[PDB]
């Protein structure tokens, strides 16, 4: 029965080790992402949460019919 | 010896030679804030896919 239907314990053991590593990495990545989102939303210095401002390319820098703009 | 300017001459944009130095900051601007750093590097696939609750891709 053991020869025909199953494997040794080392296979399940090391598959479990691989599964555990994947899951623990995913967990720490999730926590880190939550912290990064908190900081990027509070500070606005990150690539995320960039709210539009006015394009400076719309300003007209030509003499404006009076000297003081 | 005064000649009256012809039609269209007093409205020309002309050049002026001056000793007055070109003002550097006539708007009295402050220093501009520093930009955000930039995007850089090669794009690698996200580690362990999307990572949504139980999805492995
Ligand atoms: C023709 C057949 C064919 O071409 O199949 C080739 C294809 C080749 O498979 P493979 O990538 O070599 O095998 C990798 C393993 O299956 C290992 O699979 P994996 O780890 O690549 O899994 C991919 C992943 C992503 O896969 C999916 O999201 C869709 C899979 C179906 C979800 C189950 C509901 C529908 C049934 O699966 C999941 O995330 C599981 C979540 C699914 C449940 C979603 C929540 C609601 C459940 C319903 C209640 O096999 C299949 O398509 C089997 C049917 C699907
Ligand atoms: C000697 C006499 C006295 C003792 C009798 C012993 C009793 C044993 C017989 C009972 C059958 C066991 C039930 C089957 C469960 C096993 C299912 C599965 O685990 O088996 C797969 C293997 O497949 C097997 O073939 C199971 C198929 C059994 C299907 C039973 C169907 C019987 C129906 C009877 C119909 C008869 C004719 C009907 C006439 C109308 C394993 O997949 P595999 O990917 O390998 O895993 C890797 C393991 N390796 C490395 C060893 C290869």
């Amino acid at each position: 029965i053991a020869r025909t239907f199953y494997d040794g314990p080392e296979k399940n053991y090391e598959k479990t080790m691989a599964i555990l590593q994947i899951e623990a990495e995913k967990a720490e990545l999730r926590l880190k992402e939550l912290e990064v989102r908190r900081l990027m939303r509070a500070r606005g210095d990150g690539p995320w949460y960039q709210y539009p401002t006015i394009d400076k390319a719309l300003i007209d820098h030509s003499p404006k019919t009076t000297p003081d703009n | 010896g005064w000649v009256r300017p012809d039609l269209g001459e007093l409205s020309k944009v002309t050049k002026v030679k001056t000793d007055r130095p070109l003002p550097e900051n006539p708007y009295h601007s402050r220093a501009r804030p520093e930009p955000n750093p930039e995007a850089e590097g090669d794009l690698k696939p996200a580690k362990h896919g999307s990572r949504l609750f139980f999805w492995t891709m």
